C-alpha cells in the first residue's frame, strides 16, 4: 500500500482547479516534498537534503517573495474525476516488461577500506576532476548578480 | 606543414615566461602601450563627443595599459608557447631544453621537478592545463604543476647529437632519478 | 537483498512532471523497445546454431 | 521525511475541505491498491492493451516468440 | 486574359493572399499559444515516421 | 483599442435617457437637453453622471456650462474613450 | 511500334517480381482513422476544459479559437486522413509500388471526401479545385521520391561505383545500359535506335 | 583576453561616475578587447594543426579547424557590431544616446562572446547544458537592457520563458541519453552510436531548433525581433544562429554515422514547412523588422538545407553561406540604423507612434531614399539584391553552394521547394526596393526641410559638413563592395573552404 | 493521455504559474538523473545533478527579476 500514490492523486486534482496564484505556489511546495521524500528512501538521501537547502530555502521564499508584489485579485467535478481515472490507468513510464517486473541484487566487495561519504567524491571529482565546470558556474552566478541589477534598479 | 622537435606538449607556465625571446618581449611592450595607442587613435578616427579631438580622460589611459598589459601578455604567450609545440622555430630552444633536461639527470634529479600532487592529481592537472593555450584567447588556463605527462620519451636525451659532446655530461640509467614513474613503485605497485 | 528498480513515483504520476519530449517517446513509442528486444531474441537464437 | 509529517494534516484537511471529492480520489486509490494486493489482474490488463495497439512488445509476443524459436529448434535435432 | 491570367499574377495574388491573411493571425504575443505548438511538435517525435504524409495532409486542412 | 463607434453610443444613450423622465421619446442627435427634455440643473446633472457610469467617460468642469446638445455627448465619448489597463495576468499568456 | 516520348523520372528502387508483399490496408487505414480521432477529440475535450479555467481573459479564449476545430472537422479529417490512407495502399498493392500517379489519384479523392464535410458551405467546383490542387502537391511529392532519394540518390550511387569518378573511356562500349547517374564517352548504336527511333535522321533519312 | 579583462571592466565599470561620454570611452574598450582576442586566437590557432582536432580541459571541449573558424567568424562579426555603439551611427544627440546610457550593455556582450565561442566546442553533455545557459542568459539580460521601455522588458519575459523551455528539452534530451549508457563525454557514447536511441539527439537538436526560431517554432523570433530596439534586434537576431548552428552541424555529422533514414524525414519536414512559413509570412506585412525577421527564418532553412545533407559539400557550403549571410545582415541593419536621419516631421493622419528605440519601423519609412542619399540607397539595394540570389552577389553563390550539397545527397524535393520559395521571398524584397526608387522622379521636385537631419545647426556654411559618421559609412562601404565584387576572389576563397575539415581527412 | 496535452489545464493562468511549471519540468529531469547515478552507482551522473541544480536555480532569479521590472514598469507613474 505505497501511500505516495494517494499524495500525487492528490496534488494531480488540485493543479486542474487552481484559480489563483496562491494555489500555484502551493503547487511548487507540493510537488517538492513528494520529491524530497521519496529520494530520502529509495535512490539518494544527500540530495534529498540538497533539495530543501536551495530549493525550498533559497526559490520558493523568493517565489512567495515577489508574489507579494504582483497581484491578489479574485466543466464541474466529474469531468475532473474522469480525467484523473483515466489518467490514472497507466503509469509505467517505461515499456520494458522484463526490466520492470524482475528484481536484482549487487554483490558487496570489501575492497574499499577508504570509505567515504558520496559528497567527498563529488567534491574530489568536481574540484579537481571537472574543474572547469566549477569555474565557469561561478562565471555564470557572476553573470546573474550583473545582470539582475541592470534589470531591476532603474537608475 | 611547418613541424619541429616537439620540446614540450604541455610546457610549464614558469618555462614558457624563461624562453621568451627578445622579440617576446617586444610583443608585450607593443600591446601594452598599443592600448592606450589604440584610444587614441580611435579619437584621431572619429571624436567621442563634438567634431574636434580631444584626448580621452586620464583615467581610461590607465584601465587601457592594464587591458593591453595582460593582453600583450598572452601573445607574448602564446608566441613562445608554439615553440614547444613544434609549430614554430625552436633550434634555440631545443638547446637551451636538452641542456637543462641533461643537467637535471646528470644531477640525479628529475627534469619535471618535485611536487606536492599525488600520482592521480598530476595527472588530472595534465588534462587540465593541457592546449589549453587554444583557448587562451577566450580565457586563461596554465600549466603551474610539476606532472609528468608531457608526452615525450626521455630517451631522447640520452644520445649526444652535434655540438653537446662539450657539455661533458654524465647520465644514470632512468630507474635512479627521484621523482619519475619508473623510479617509484619499488615496494607496492598501488602507492609511489 | 533483491529489490527493484523502477523510477520514483513522483517522477511517473506527477501531471506535469511526467511530460518531455523524450518521456513520451518511452511511454508511447515503440521504437526504443523493438531494437532493444532483438537483443533478447538473439539470446534464444544463439543457442543451438 | 517531511511528507510523512505532514501527511497526517493533510489528508485530514482534504476531507474537512472538500468531502465529496475526497471520498473519490481516496476511494479510488484504495481500489488499485486493493487491485495490486489481490492480483485482480484489472491493472495489468489495461497495461497489456496499450502495448498490444501501440506496437510495443507485449508479454504474450515474447512468449510466443519463443514458441517459434524453440519448436524451430527441437525439429533441427530432428 | 483569361486561364494564363488565373495561372498567374492575378491568380497567385489571390492565393498569397488568402495565405498570408492566416499566417499574420499566428504571430501575436501570447505564452500560452507558443507553448501548446512546442508541446505539439512533441508528437513528431512520438509518431513512427510512415505518417509525416498524413500530417502534411492535416496541416494544409487547418489552413482553410 | 477603442471598439465604440458613432451608432453604438447613440444606440445605448436612449436606454439610459428612457429611463428618466424626458417630454419625448423620441431622442437623435439633434435633440436638445434643457430645452427639448425640460432638464433643470439637477435633472441634467443625474442624466450626465448616468451616461459617466455606463460610457466610462468622465466629463469635466471645463464642459460643465457648454453642454446643450444630446449629438454632443455622443460624438465626446469616442474622443474621449479608452480601454481600461489590464494586469500582466490577462495581457500576455 | 509505340511513341518515343521522353521519360522525365527520377531512379527508384525497383521491386522485382516476387518482392512486394502487400500491405494490409483495411488494418492499415483503420490504425489512421482510429488514432486520429482519438488526437483531435481528445483534444477537442481538454481545450473545452480550459475555456472553463479562465475565460474573462481574452488571450485564452483568443488563442484557443484558432486551434478550435468545428464539429464537422472532427469527423472531416478522420475521414479524410482515414480514407487517404486506404486509398493510398489501395491503388499501390495493383501498380506493385507507390507512384505519384496513385498519390496523385489518393491525394485528391481523400481531400473531396474531407472537404465535402467542413466545406459544405461553399461551391461545390471549388471544393474540386481544392481537392485538385491539393492532389498536385502530394502529386509532386511523390514524383520527387518523399523527403529523399535514399539509395537511388548520386552519393548512395556514387559510392557504390555507379557514378563517373574515374573519369571516362570511349573504347569500352557497353552493350547493358548505362545507370542513371552513369556517363559514357560512346553508346552502342542500338541503343539509341531503341530510345530515338528510326526515321529522321537515325539510320535513314 | 575575454576574461582577464571582461573582470576588469566590470570592477572599473561601477568605479567612474555614470556620464555618457565615459560610457561611451568604455565601449571602446570593449572594442580593443575584441580585437586582441582575435589576434591571440589567430596567433595560436591554425588551419593546419587543428584539422586532426585538438581535446582541452579534461576533454570537455574539442576544437577542430570546422569550429575553429565560426569562433573567428563570431568575433569578427562583433568588432563590426561593437563599432555601433562604440561610435556614432547617426550625429544626432536625440538618437544616439540611447546606446550609450546602459553602461553593462558592452559588459553583456563580453559575457555573450564568451558564451558564443565554447558553445561549438562542447565535447561534453554536462559541458553542454552549462555552455548553452550561459550564452541563453546573456540573450534574455541583453533583451532587458533598456529596462524603462516596454516593449524591450516585454521581449525579454517572452525570450525568457520559450528559452527556457528549449533548454529543459535540451536538459532532458542529455538526461535521457546518459540514463541509456551512463556515459558523458560525447566521444564516450560515440563508441555507442549503435546502440543508444538515436531519437534522442533528435530531441536534443529540437531543443536547438526552438533557440534559432525555426518552424513550427517560428512564432515567438518574429514577435521578439519585431519589438526589441533595432539596436538590439541586430544582435540577437544573427548571433544565436553563428554559434547555435555549427553546434547542430557537429551533431549532425555524429548522427549520420548510423544514417537514419526516420531521422532525416522528421528534419525535412521541418525545413519544408519552414520555407513555406518563411516565404509566405512576409508577403502581407508592414514592419521592416518583421519583414527581416521572416528573411531570417528563410535563411536559416536554406542554411538547415545544407547541414541535413552533410557531405563533404555541405562543409563547403555551410561556411561560404554563413559568412557571407552574416556580413549582409551587418550591412542592413548597419544602414537601417544610419537612415533614420531623413524621417519627415509632422506640422495629423493614423496617429502612427514612432520611438526613439526603433525610428525606422515600417516599410514606407524607407521612401525617396534614392533622392536623399542615392549611394546609400545603392548600398541597401546591393544588400537586398544578394538576399535575392542575383548573380554574381555573394548571395547566389550562397544558394548555387546548397543546391549542390542538397541535390547530391537526394533532396530533389526540398531543392524545388527552396528554389520556389526564393522566387516567392523575392516579392517582399522587391517591395523594399520600390519603396526606396519607384518614385523618384514623380518627386524629383520636392521642397522638403522637414527632415531629422536638418534639425543640426549650420556651423559654418563654408566648410563640408559630411552628414554621416566616418566610422558607420566606412563599414557600410567595405560591406557593400565586398558583396558585389566577390566574383574577383570567389575560386580563391572557395579553396579556402576546401581545406576546412571536419574529420574528413582522407 | 498526456498525448492529448493534458498538462496544459495544470497550468496556472498567470506568468508566474508559466514560470512553476518550467522549474517542475526541469526538476524532472534532476530525479531522474539521480535515479540513474545511484543505479549505477556513478558519482558523474551525480555532479551533473548537482550542477543541474545550481544552474536551474539562477534561471529561476532570472526569471522573477525581468517579471518584477515588468510588473513595476505598469506601475511605474510615479507622479508623487
Ligand atoms: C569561464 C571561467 C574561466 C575560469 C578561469 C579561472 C582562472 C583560470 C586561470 C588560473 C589557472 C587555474 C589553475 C590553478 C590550479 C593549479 C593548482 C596547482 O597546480 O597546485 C600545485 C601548485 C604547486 O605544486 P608544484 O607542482 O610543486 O608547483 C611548484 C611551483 O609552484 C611551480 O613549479 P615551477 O617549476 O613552474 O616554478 C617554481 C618557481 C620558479 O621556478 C623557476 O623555474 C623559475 C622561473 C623563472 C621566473 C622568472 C621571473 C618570474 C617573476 C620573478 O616558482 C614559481 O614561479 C611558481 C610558478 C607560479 C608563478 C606565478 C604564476 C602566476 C600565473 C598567473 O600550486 C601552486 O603553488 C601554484 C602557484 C600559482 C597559484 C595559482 C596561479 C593561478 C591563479
Ligand atoms: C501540513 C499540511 C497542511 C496542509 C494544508 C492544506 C491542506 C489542503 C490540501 C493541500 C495539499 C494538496 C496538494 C496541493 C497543494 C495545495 C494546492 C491547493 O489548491 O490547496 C487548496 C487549499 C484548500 O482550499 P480548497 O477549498 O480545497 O480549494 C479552493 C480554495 N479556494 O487552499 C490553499 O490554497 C492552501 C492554503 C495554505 C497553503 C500552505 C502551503 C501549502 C501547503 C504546504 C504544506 C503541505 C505539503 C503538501 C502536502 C500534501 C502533498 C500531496
Ligand atoms: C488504455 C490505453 C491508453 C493509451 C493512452 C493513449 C491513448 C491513445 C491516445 C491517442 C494515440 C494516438 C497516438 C498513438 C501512439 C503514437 C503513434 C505510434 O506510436 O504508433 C502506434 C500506431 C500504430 O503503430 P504500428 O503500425 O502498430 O507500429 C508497429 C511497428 N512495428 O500509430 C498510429 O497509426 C496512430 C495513428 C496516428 C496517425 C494519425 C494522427 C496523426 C495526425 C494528427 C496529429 C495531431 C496534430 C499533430 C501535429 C504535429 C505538430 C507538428
Ligand atoms: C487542431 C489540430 C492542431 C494541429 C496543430 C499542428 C501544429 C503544427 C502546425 C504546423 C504549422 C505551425 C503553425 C502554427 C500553429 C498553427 C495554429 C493553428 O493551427 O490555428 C489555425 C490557424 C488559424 O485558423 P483561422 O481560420 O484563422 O481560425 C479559425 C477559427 N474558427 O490556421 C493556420 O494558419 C494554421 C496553418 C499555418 C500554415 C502551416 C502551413 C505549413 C506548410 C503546409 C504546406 C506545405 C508546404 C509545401 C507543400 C508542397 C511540398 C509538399
Ligand atoms: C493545378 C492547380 C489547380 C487549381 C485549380 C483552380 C481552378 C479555379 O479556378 O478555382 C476556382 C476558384 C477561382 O475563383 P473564381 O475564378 O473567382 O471563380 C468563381 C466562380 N463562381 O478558386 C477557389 O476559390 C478555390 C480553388 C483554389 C485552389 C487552390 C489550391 C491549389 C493548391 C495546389 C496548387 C498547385
Ligand atoms: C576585421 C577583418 C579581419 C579579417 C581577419 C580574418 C582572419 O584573419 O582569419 C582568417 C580565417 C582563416 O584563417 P586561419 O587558417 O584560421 O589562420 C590564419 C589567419 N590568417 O578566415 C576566417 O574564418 C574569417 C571569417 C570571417 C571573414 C570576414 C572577412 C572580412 C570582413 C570584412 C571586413 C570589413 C572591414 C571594415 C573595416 C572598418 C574600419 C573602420
Ligand atoms: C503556366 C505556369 C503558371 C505557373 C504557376 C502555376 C500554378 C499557380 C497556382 C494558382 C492556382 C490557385 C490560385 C488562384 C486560385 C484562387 C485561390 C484563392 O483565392 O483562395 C480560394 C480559397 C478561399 O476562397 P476565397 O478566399 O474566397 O478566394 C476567392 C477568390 N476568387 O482559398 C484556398 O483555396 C487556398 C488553398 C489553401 C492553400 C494551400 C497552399 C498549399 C501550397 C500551395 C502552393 C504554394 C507553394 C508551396 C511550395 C513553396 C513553399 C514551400
Ligand atoms: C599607416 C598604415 C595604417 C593605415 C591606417 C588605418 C586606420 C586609419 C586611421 C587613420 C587616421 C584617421 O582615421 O584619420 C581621420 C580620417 C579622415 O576623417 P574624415 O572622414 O575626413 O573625417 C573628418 C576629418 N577631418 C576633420 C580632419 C577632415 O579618416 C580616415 O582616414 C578614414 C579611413 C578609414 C579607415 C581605413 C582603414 C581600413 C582598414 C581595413 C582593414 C580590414
Ligand atoms: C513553372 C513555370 C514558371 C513560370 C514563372 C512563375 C509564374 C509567374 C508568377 C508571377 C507572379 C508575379 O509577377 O507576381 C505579381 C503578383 C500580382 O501582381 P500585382 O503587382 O499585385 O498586380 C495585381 C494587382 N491587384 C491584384 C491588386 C489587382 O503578385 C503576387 O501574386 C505575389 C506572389 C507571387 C508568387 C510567385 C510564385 C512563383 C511560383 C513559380 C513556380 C510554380
Ligand atoms: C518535370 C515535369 C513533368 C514530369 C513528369 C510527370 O510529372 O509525369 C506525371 C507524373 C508521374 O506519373 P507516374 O505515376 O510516375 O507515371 C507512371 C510511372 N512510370 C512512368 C514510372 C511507370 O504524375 C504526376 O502527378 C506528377 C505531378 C507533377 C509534378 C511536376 C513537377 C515539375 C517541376 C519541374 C521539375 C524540373
Ligand atoms: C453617502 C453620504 C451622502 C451625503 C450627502 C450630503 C449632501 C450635502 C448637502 C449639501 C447642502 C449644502 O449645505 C447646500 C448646497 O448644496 S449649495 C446650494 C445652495 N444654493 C445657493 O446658495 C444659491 C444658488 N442656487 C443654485 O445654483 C440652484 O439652486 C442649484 C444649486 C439647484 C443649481 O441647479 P439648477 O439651477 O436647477
Amino acid at each position: 500500500m505505497n501511500l505516495e500514490i494517494l499524495d500525487l492523486s492528490i496534488l494531480g486534482f488540485y493543479s486542474l482547479i487552481s484559480s489563483n496564484s496562491f494555489e500555484s505556489i502551493a503547487i511548487l511546495v507540493a510537488t517538492i516534498m513528494p520529491v524530497i521524500t521519496e529520494l530520502w528512501y529509495n535512490y539518494s538521501q544527500l540530495f534529498a537534503l540538497l533539495y530543501t537547502l536551495i530549493y525550498v530555502g533559497a526559490v520558493v521564499i523568493l517565489f512567495v517573495f515577489i508574489l507579494s508584489v504582483i497581484n491578489e485579485k479574485e466543466s464541474g467535478l466529474f469531468i475532473l474525476i474522469l480525467v484523473l481515472l483515466l489518467d490514472d490507468l497507466d503509469d509505467n513510464e517505461s515499456n520494458d516488461n522484463d526490466y520492470n517486473n524482475v528484481y536484482i541484487t549487487d554483490y558487496a566487495d570489501w575492497f574499499n577500506n577508504y570509505n567515504e561519504s558520496d559528497l567527498s567524491v563529488i567534491g574530489n571529482l568536481l574540484f579537481t576532476e571537472y574543474a572547469l565546470l566549477l569555474l565557469i558556474i561561478s562565471f555564470i552566478l557572476l553573470m546573474s548578480i550583473i545582470g539582475l541589477i541592470l534589470i531591476v534598479k532603474k537608475d | 606543414m611547418e613541424t619541429y622537435e616537439l620540446i614540450d606538449s604541455d610546457p610549464k607556465f614558469s618555462r614558457v615566461v624563461r624562453y621568451f625571446r627578445p622579440s617576446d618581449y617586444l610583443t608585450w611592450a607593443l600591446g601594452t602601450i598599443g592600448a592606450p595607442g589604440l584610444m587614441v587613435l580611435f579619437e584621431k578616427i572619429e571624436p567621442a563627443k563634438g567634431n574636434t579631438f580631444k584626448m580621452p580622460p586620464p583615467s581610461i589611459m590607465r584601465i587601457a595599459t592594464t587591458i593591453g598589459f595582460f593582453g600583450g601578455f598572452y601573445y607574448a604567450y602564446t608566441s613562445s608557447t608554439k615553440r614547444f609545440w613544434g609549430y614554430s622555430e625552436n633550434a634555440k630552444e631545443v638547446a637551451k631544453d636538452r641542456y637543462e633536461v641533461k643537467k637535471a639527470l646528470s644531477e640525479k634529479k628529475s627534469p619535471y621537478g618535485s611536487s606536492l600532487l599525488n600520482p592521480y592529481q598530476q595527472d588530472m592537472s595534465a588534462r587540465n592545463s593541457t592546449n589549453s593555450q587554444l583557448l587562451l584567447a577566450i580565457f586563461p588556463w596554465f600549466n603551474v604543476a610539476n606532472h609528468q605527462s608531457h608526452g615525450i620519451d626521455l630517451r631522447k636525451y640520452y644520445e649526444v647529437r652535434d655540438g653537446e659532446e662539450n657539455w661533458n655530461f654524465t647520465l644514470p640509467p632512468l630507474d635512479q632519478v627521484k621523482d619519475l614513474d619508473v623510479a617509484q613503485y619499488k615496494e607496492y605497485s598501488n602507492y609511489p | 537483498p533483491y529489490s527493484n528498480t523502477r523510477r520514483p513515483w513522483v517522477l511517473r504520476r506527477h501531471i506535469i512532471m511526467k511530460n518531455s519530449p523524450t518521456k513520451w517517446a518511452r511511454k508511447y513509442s515503440s521504437r526504443r523497445d523493438e531494437r532493444e528486444q532483438e537483443i533478447k531474441d538473439d539470446y534464444i537464437r544463439g543457442m543451438g546454431e | 521525511p517531511y511528507l510523512v509529517a505532514f501527511r497526517p494534516a493533510v489528508l485530514v484537511f482534504f476531507f474537512i475541505r472538500q468531502p465529496i471529492g475526497a471520498g473519490l480520489l481516496a476511494g479510488g486509490f484504495l481500489f488499485w491498491q486493493a487491485d495490486r494486493h489481490f492480483n485482480f489482474g484489472i491493472r495489468d490488463n489495461i497495461h497489456n492493451f496499450k502495448q498490444t495497439i501501440l506496437g510495443f512488445p507485449t508479454q504474450a509476443s515474447k512468449w510466443e516468440t519463443f514458441k517459434q524459436v524453440d519448436a524451430q529448434k527441437r525439429a533441427q535435432l530432428v | 486574359r483569361g486561364i494564363l491570367q488565373l495561372f498567374g499574377p492575378l491568380g497567385l495574388w489571390k492565393l498569397s493572399t488568402f495565405i498570408s491573411s492566416k499566417l499574420n493571425k499566428l504571430v501575436f504575443l501570447n505564452i500560452g499559444f507558443i507553448l501548446e505548438i512546442i508541446v505539439l511538435s512533441w508528437l513528431l517525435i512520438v509518431f513512427k515516421v510512415s505518417l509525416l504524409k498524413y500530417i502534411l495532409l492535416l496541416i494544409i486542412f487547418i489552413i482553410l | 483599442a477603442s471598439t465604440l463607434t458613432k451608432e453604438d453610443v447613440l444606440t445605448r444613450s436612449v436606454s439610459v435617457l428612457r429611463g428618466f423622465e424626458v417630454k419625448t421619446k423620441d431622442i437623435d442627435l439633434q435633440t436638445t437637453f434643457v430645452q427639448d427634455l425640460g432638464m433643470d440643473s439637477l435633472d441634467l446633472n443625474d442624466a450626465l453622471v448616468a451616461l459617466e457610469e455606463e460610457f466610462d467617460v468622465v466629463f469635466d468642469d471645463k464642459t460643465a456650462n457648454e453642454i446643450k446638445t444630446v449629438g454632443e455627448v455622443v460624438d465626446f465619448v469616442l474622443a474621449n474613450y479608452l480601454p481600461t489597463e489590464q494586469s500582466i495576468n490577462h495581457t500576455i499568456r | 511500334e509505340q511513341f518515343h516520348l521522353p521519360q522525365p523520372f527520377w531512379p527508384t528502387t525497383k521491386t522485382k517480381e516476387g518482392e512486394y508483399v502487400p500491405k494490409d490496408s483495411i488494418r492499415e487505414a483503420s490504425k489512421v482513422f482510429i488514432g486520429s480521432g482519438v488526437l483531435l477529440g481528445g483534444m477537442h475535450f481538454r481545450r473545452l476544459m480550459q475555456y472553463k479555467k479562465g475565460s474573462a481573459r481574452p488571450g485564452l479564449a483568443k488563442y484557443l479559437n484558432l486551434f478550435s476545430l468545428s464539429k464537422s472537422q472532427l469527423i472531416g479529417f478522420p475521414v479524410a486522413l482515414g480514407a487517404f490512407s486506404f486509398l493510398s495502399h489501395s491503388f499501390a498493392n495493383l501498380q506493385e509500388g507507390q507512384t505519384a500517379t496513385g498519390e496523385f489519384a489518393a491525394s485528391s479523392i481523400a481531400s473531396l471526401i474531407g472537404l465535402s464535410i467542413f466545406r459544405t458551405k461553399k461551391p461545390l467546383s471549388s471544393n474540386v479545385a481544392i481537392a485538385v490542387g491539393m492532389g498536385s502537391l502530394f502529386g509532386f511529392l511523390t514524383w520527387a521520391g518523399n523527403f529523399n532519394l535514399g539509395d537511388n540518390s548520386y552519393r548512395a550511387a556514387l559510392e557504390a561505383g555507379n557514378g563517373n569518378e574515374g573519369g571516362f573511356d570511349n573504347k569500352v562500349i557497353k552493350t547493358e545500359r548505362q545507370g542513371f547517374w552513369e556517363g559514357v564517352y560512346r553508346r552502342p548504336l542500338s541503343q539509341t535506335v531503341e530510345d530515338l527511333g528510326e526515321g529522321r535522321g537515325i539510320i535513314t533519312q | 583576453m575575454l576574461f582577464t579583462s571582461l573582470l576588469l571592466i566590470i570592477v572599473y565599470g561601477s568605479l567612474v561616475n555614470k556620464s555618457h561620454l565615459l560610457t561611451k570611452l568604455i565601449n571602446r574598450l570593449g572594442l580593443i578587447i575584441i580585437i586582441y582576442t582575435l589576434l591571440i586566437h589567430l596567433n595560436i590557432n591554425t588551419l593546419e594543426n587543428l584539422s586532426i582536432g585538438i581535446n582541452m580541459f579534461n576533454n570537455l571541449l574539442l576544437i577542430n579547424s570546422f569550429n575553429n573558424t565560426i569562433i573567428e567568424l563570431i568575433l569578427i562579426i562583433c568588432i563590426l557590431y561593437v563599432l555601433l555603439i562604440s561610435f556614432n551611427i547617426t550625429g544626432l544627440s536625440i538618437i544616439d544616446n540611447l546606446n550609450y546610457s546602459k553602461r553593462t550593455f558592452i559588459v553583456i556582450v563580453l559575457f555573450n562572446i564568451i558564451g558564443l565561442t565554447l558553445l561549438p566546442l562542447v565535447n561534453d553533455i554536462m559541458i553542454l547544458f552549462i555552455i548553452i545557459e550561459l550564452q541563453s542568459y546573456s540573450l534574455y539580460l541583453l533583451t532587458a537592457i533598456f529596462n524603462e521601455s516596454h516593449n524591450s522588458t516585454k521581449s525579454a519575459l517572452y525570450y525568457f520563458i520559450v528559452g527556457s523551455i528549449a533548454s529543459f528539452i535540451i536538459l532532458d534530451a542529455t538526461v535521457s541519453i546518459y540514463d541509456d549508457l551512463g556515459l558523458t563525454n560525447i566521444q564516450y557514447i560515440l563508441m555507442y552510436i549503435d546502440k543508444l536511441e538515436i531519437f534522442d539527439l533528435l530531441c536534443l537538436l529540437f531543443g536547438l531548433f526552438i533557440k534559432i526560431g525555426l518552424a513550427p517554432f517560428y512564432s515567438y523570433s518574429i514577435t521578439i525581433y519585431s519589438l526589441s530596439p533595432t539596436i538590439i534586434t541586430n544582435y540577437i537576431s544573427l548571433m544565436p544562429k553563428l554559434s547555435i548552428l555549427t553546434l547542430i552541424y557537429i551533431i549532425m555529422h555524429y548522427i549520420n554515422i548510423v544514417n537514419n533514414t526516420d531521422l532525416n524525414y522528421v528534419i525535412s519536414f521541418l525545413i519544408l514547412i519552414s520555407m513555406f512559413i518563411g516565404s509566405f509570412g512576409g508577403l502581407n506585412v508592414i514592419r521592416i523588422k518583421t519583414l527581416l525577421a521572416y528573411s531570417s527564418l528563410l535563411n536559416v532553412s536554406y542554411m538547415l538545407l545544407a547541414i541535413l545533407s552533410n557531405s563533404n559539400e555541405s562543409i563547403i557550403a555551410y561556411i561560404y553561406y554563413i559568412i557571407q549571410y552574416s556580413l549582409t545582415h551587418i550591412n542592413i541593419f548597419s544602414i537601417i540604423l544610419v537612415i533614420s536621419i531623413y524621417l519627415p516631421i509632422m506640422n495629423n493622419m493614423l496617429n502612427v507612434m514612432i520611438t526613439k528605440y526603433s525610428p525606422i519601423e515600417y516599410i514606407n519609412q524607407l521612401k525617396n531614399l534614392f533622392i536623399n542619399n542615392i549611394f546609400i540607397a545603392i548600398a541597401l539595394c546591393i544588400s537586398i539584391f544578394s538576399l535575392i540570389g542575383i548573380p554574381p552577389l555573394t548571395g547566389f553563390y550562397g544558394k548555387y553552394l546548397v543546391l549542390i550539397s542538397g541535390l547530391n545527397n537526394g533532396y530533389v524535393l526540398l531543392s524545388i521547394v527552396l528554389i520556389i520559395a526564393s522566387s516567392i521571398s523575392t516579392v517582399y524584397y522587391a517591395t523594399i526596393l520600390k519603396v526606396l526608387s519607384f518614385d523618384t522622379l514623380s518627386f524629383k521636385d520636392i521642397i522638403s526641410n522637414n527632415l531629422i537631419i536638418n534639425t543640426s545647426p549650420e556651423n559654418n556654411n563654408n566648410e563640408i559638413k559630411p552628414e554621416i559618421s566616418n566610422v558607420i559609412s566606412y563599414v557600410i562601404s567595405s560591406l557593400t563592395l565586398i558583396i558585389l565584387l566577390i566574383i574577383i576572389q570567389y575560386e580563391n576563397i572557395v579553396k579556402g573552404a576546401y581545406l576546412v575539415l571536419l574529420y574528413n581527412w582522407v | 493521455m498526456d498525448l492529448i496535452l493534458l498538462m496544459l489545464v495544470a497550468v496556472g493562468l498567470n506568468i508566474i504559474d508559466i514560470y512553476i511549471m518550467i522549474e517542475i519540468l526541469i526538476m524532472g529531469c534532476t530525479v531522474n538523473t539521480i535515479y540513474s547515478a545511484s543505479l549505477d552507482n556513478d558519482m558523474i551522473g551525480l555532479i551533473y545533478s548537482l550542477i543541474q541544480i545550481i544552474i536551474a536555480g539562477v534561471e529561476s532569479a532570472i526569471g522573477l527579476s525581468i517579471l518584477v521590472n515588468y510588473n513595476r514598469i505598469r506601475n511605474s507613474e510615479e507622479i508623487e
